[PDB]
RNA sequence: GCUGGCGACCAUAGCAAGAGUGAACCACCUGAUCCCUUCCCGAACUCAGAAGUGAAACCUCUUAGCGCUGAUGGUAGUGUGGGAUUACCCAUGUGAGAGUAAGUCAUCGCCAGCU
RNA sequence: AGUAACGGAGGAGUACGAAGGUGCGCUCAGCGUGGUCGGAAAUCACGCGUAGAGUAUAAAGGCAAAAGCGCGCUUAACUGC
RNA sequence: CGAAAGCUAUUUAGGUAGCGCCUCGGACGAAUACCAUAGGGGGUAGAGCACUGUUUCGGCUAACCGAUGCAAACUCCGAAUACCUAUGAGUACUAUCCGGGAGACAGACUGCGGGUGCUAACGUCCGUAGUCAAGAGGAAAACAAUCCAGACCGCCAGCUAAGGCCCCAAAAUCAUAGUUAAGUGGGAAACGAUGUGGGAAGGCAAGUCGGCCUGCGCGGAAGAUGUAACGGGG
């Protein structure tokens, strides 16, 4: 008998809406543990770092700033 | 026989030994080298045996550079146990050998004595080898 | 416009799902069947996917 | 250097929040000798209005005290209303809100600027 | 003095498959760059090159390549050898 | 031609090394009575100023030494079809990382002031 | 995205009225050089400082508008949704 | 017309239930798929040593520096594919939705990517494709799961696939140029050797010497009813 048999249930994280797709307000874009993506314009962040669309438009990923951050934003 | 002083993990996946050795394939420490032209595993016992037969032959003149180090642990199930009940116990350590890998290098010895020593070492190893010399590009 | 002739030369039965769909989307039904298709990039892609079981004029 | 470096670190938070709100910004700067106010667009690139102690109406006097700051606040309020700018967000730019900055901001509130 | 005789290597002789075909017919792909001209791709003969490689002046001298009625004064810049069998796979030449 | 502020852009823009700027501006500066500060301290923050100094700092120039960027070619890997089974080969498509030549001592915008 | 094994490794069955909210402020870890014990390693000063510190707690992913560290006032640790 | 041997749960594991997969009816009809183009996010293969570990040599007074390797639980990098969305040509009763009836929830093998095992097993456990299951025909002597191919019925018609063409047994004792002498072909390793063919060099001068790289062969090679490791003759 060994001491390794455990694991947790899957969490289904990841990008839910890719670049160029249309969203409505409230649509979830990214499920992430930390902020590997940061909220740009028309994108909000939930308590578990979920990125969601706060407006209609199309999704657009970028690399911005001097920290080279990945940003999600919604174009209206 | 060589062994890591410590490791992050005791047991390791089997893996696949595939591809060519493009990294450790150039004579860099000495003047003559033995190079594996075939693929396989090199246990620490084989490394010790080949080093002993080379060093006893060249009679301590010149330096020997061991370019392989056994850092992969290999497990085995004890005799007369069935197929479940977790992973077997570590027995020995191996280095993975891709064709083109330098195993031993000799510095400070003429070519003929070193070739005798390398022929003596080749009969202790499980893959085909070759004797290569240092070039300039 | 600028048609080409496409004949099926091998079987489509045990191929990948999308290779069979490329054959069906070209209009080919059986071994030895010949169809006349417009020469376009959209059709050249389907033909290139299944180059090995098809012959082109 | 160290002072300016730390003050810009202090200003970054309010600046990023104002940019996220998408608001017209009244950015102020204060030196030991002068004071400046700029009404800047939401994109952060266009200066919609400005005022300072270098205006041929405050320079000839004395600058760098609370009275000159009140005068600058009145002037920027007028010039900003002239360009159709009413609702702004005040950017103290790492300066404490009390003092000369507060005098400028109060003169701007009384001038008609809404914040 | 070393003189290597080369042929031009156009595209459709470049890439993985064509390079392997060349090396099967006892040829070596090579490239020449430096100066202000553009890189030129060439095919060398393997025996000529492995013979020149035995000498040491070949690595310290200005050697000459003839793509056909064109002189090229170069120096060897980089060699690529097959890892297991020591045969050279590709050569780099810097215009001199 | 110079400063100031706010941005775009995030090293081809940086480090390191030299060099220069005081009309104005900016910085250092003088003192804290007053408003404000200090788990002690006018260091910082804040206020009242203008006797000095560009010393420091900022800013601007110059320099490939290091960084950073970076081909071409080749190699590794790989989708499909085929052939072999120790991981390859062939046809076709794709094609790195590393390294080499080389390039870099930024480019741009709105506003204000001074020459 | 999901994905099994008596596969390889580790944690949980809590804590906290502040360790929550907010406004304001702050920036480590390590090095060198000096200084009463005091010393490799305490506190002080000065120079660097490549993120290597920290995070109630395991690991991963995050963390400069710091998500890390302080001070004031507070109850949004609200009700209907 | 036509499955499944899956997932989730279960005193559950050879039972059952919901979903997945089948069929019938109705509604609605390109919403769907294939391919092209466009737009996306990856952290795998490979690579690398910038972090965490590990590792060899050398310098320096242990840290650092130069050189040098390695990694499922390392990453300064980083594909092909796959996946998501939009637009478009052509070709396909496609896709959805509402009801009736199910069966099934023991799977197997082959390839590819893996864990485990001895880089054992017609082993075991996953992912992915095909086949069988539920699929006949031709080839592989015989031979579910390999290769070619999807049987509506009939025919003393023709063309072909895989595979073949001396005879058993349908079709070349066909053609051209080479290699092998071992019946190798028609079972096997480290290693051993003036076998024999070819290639690029080299040394010494009636040519000779010994080094490589390769094609095909040789030894290494011992089992129990009877040749018996080309299906046979040959
Ligand atoms: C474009 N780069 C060259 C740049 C420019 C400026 N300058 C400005 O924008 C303002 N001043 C200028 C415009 C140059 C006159 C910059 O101010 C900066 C930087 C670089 C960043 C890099 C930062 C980085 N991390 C935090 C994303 C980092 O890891 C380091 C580091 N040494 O490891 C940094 O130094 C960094 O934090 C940093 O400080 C940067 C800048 O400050
Ligand atoms: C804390 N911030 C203000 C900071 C400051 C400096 N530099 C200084 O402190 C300057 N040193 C002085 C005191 C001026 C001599 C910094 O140098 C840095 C950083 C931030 C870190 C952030 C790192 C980060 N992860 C690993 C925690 C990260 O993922 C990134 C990134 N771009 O994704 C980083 O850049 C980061 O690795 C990094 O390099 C930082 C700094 O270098
Ligand atoms: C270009 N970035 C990525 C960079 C890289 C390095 N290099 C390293 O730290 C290398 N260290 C290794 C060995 C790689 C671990 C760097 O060392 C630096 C920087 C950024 C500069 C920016 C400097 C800047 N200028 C205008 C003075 C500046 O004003 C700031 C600022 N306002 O924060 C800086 O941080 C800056 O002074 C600075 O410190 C930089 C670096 O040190
Ligand atoms: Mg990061
Ligand atoms: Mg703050
Ligand atoms: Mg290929
Ligand atoms: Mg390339
Ligand atoms: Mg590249
Ligand atoms: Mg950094
Ligand atoms: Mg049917
Ligand atoms: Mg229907
Ligand atoms: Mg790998
Ligand atoms: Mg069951
Ligand atoms: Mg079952
Ligand atoms: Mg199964
Ligand atoms: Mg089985
Ligand atoms: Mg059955
Ligand atoms: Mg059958
Ligand atoms: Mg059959
Ligand atoms: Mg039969
Ligand atoms: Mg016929
Ligand atoms: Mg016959
Ligand atoms: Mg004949």
């Amino acid at each position: 008998s060994t001491k390794n048999g455990r694991d947790s249930n899957p969490k289904m994280l990841g990008v839910k809406v890719y670049g160029g797709q249309t969203v409505t307000a409230g649509n979830i874009i990214v499920r992430q543990r930390g902020t590997e993506f940061h909220a740009g314009a028309n994108v909000g962040m939930g308590r578990d770092h979920t990125l969601f669309a706060t407006a209609d438009g199309v999704v657009k990923f970028e690399v911005k700033g001097q920290f080279g951050r990945r940003y999600v934003k919604v174009e209206t | 026989m060589l062994q890591p002083k410590r490791t992050k993990f005791r047991k390791v996946h089997k893996g696949r030994n595939t591809g060519l050795a493009h990294r450790g394939s150039t004579v860099s420490f000495g003047s003559i080298a033995i190079k594996a032209t075939e693929r396989g595993r090199m246990t620490a016992r084989q490394i010790e045996a080949a080093r002993r037969t080379i060093s006893r032959r060249i009679k301590r003149g010149g330096k020997i550079f061991i370019r392989v180090f056994p850092d992969k642990p290999i497990t085995e199930k004890p005799l007369e146990v069935r197929m479940g009940n977790g992973k077997g116990n570590v027995e020995y350590w191996v280095c993975e050998i891709k064709p083109g890998k330098i195993l031993y290098e000799i510095e400070g010895v003429n070519e003929d004595l070193a070739r005798e020593a390398f022929a003596l070492a080749a009969a202790k190893l499980p893959f085909k080898t070759t004797i290569v010399t240092r070039t300039v590009m | 416009m600028k048609t080409i002739k496409v004949t099926q030369t091998k079987s489509s039965s045990h191929r990948l799902k999308n290779h069979k769909l490329c054959l069906q989307g070209l209009g080919l039904r059986r071994i030895g069947h010949t169809v006349e298709v417009q020469d376009t990039p959209s059709n050249r892609g389907m033909i290139n996917k299944v180059y090995y079981m098809v012959s082109v004029e | 250097n160290e002072k300016k470096q730390s003050r810009l670190r202090r200003a970054k938070s309010t600046r990023l929040h104002i940019r996220a709100l998408g608001a017209t910004r009244l950015c102020v700067n204060r030196t030991p000798r002068h004071i400046y106010a700029q009404v800047i667009s939401a994109d952060g690139g266009k200066v919609l209005a400005q005022a300072s102690t270098l205006d041929a109406s405050l320079r000839s006097g004395t600058t760098g005290n609370i009275e000159a700051a009140t005068k600058v606040g009145a002037l920027i309020a007028e010039r900003a209303k002239a360009a159709g700018v009413t609702k702004v967000a005040f950017d103290r730019s790492g300066f404490k809100y009390h003092g000369r900055i507060k005098a400028l901001a109060d003169a701007a509130r009384e001038g008609g600027l809404e914040f | 003095n070393f003189v290597l005789n080369a042929q031009a290597r156009a595209e459709d002789k470049q890439g993985k498959g064509a390079s392997r075909r060349l090396r099967r017919e006892s040829l070596v792909p090579a490239i020449i760059y430096g100066g202000n001209a553009e890189p030129v791709a060439v095919t060398l003969e393997l025996r000529e090159l492995v013979k020149a490689l035995e000498s040491n002046a070949f690595f310290e001298e200005v050697v000459e390549i003839k793509v056909g009625d064109k002189v090229e004064n170069v120096k060897i810049q980089a060699l690529q050898r097959h890892p297991a069998k020591n045969t050279p796979m590709h050569a780099d030449f810097k215009r001199a």
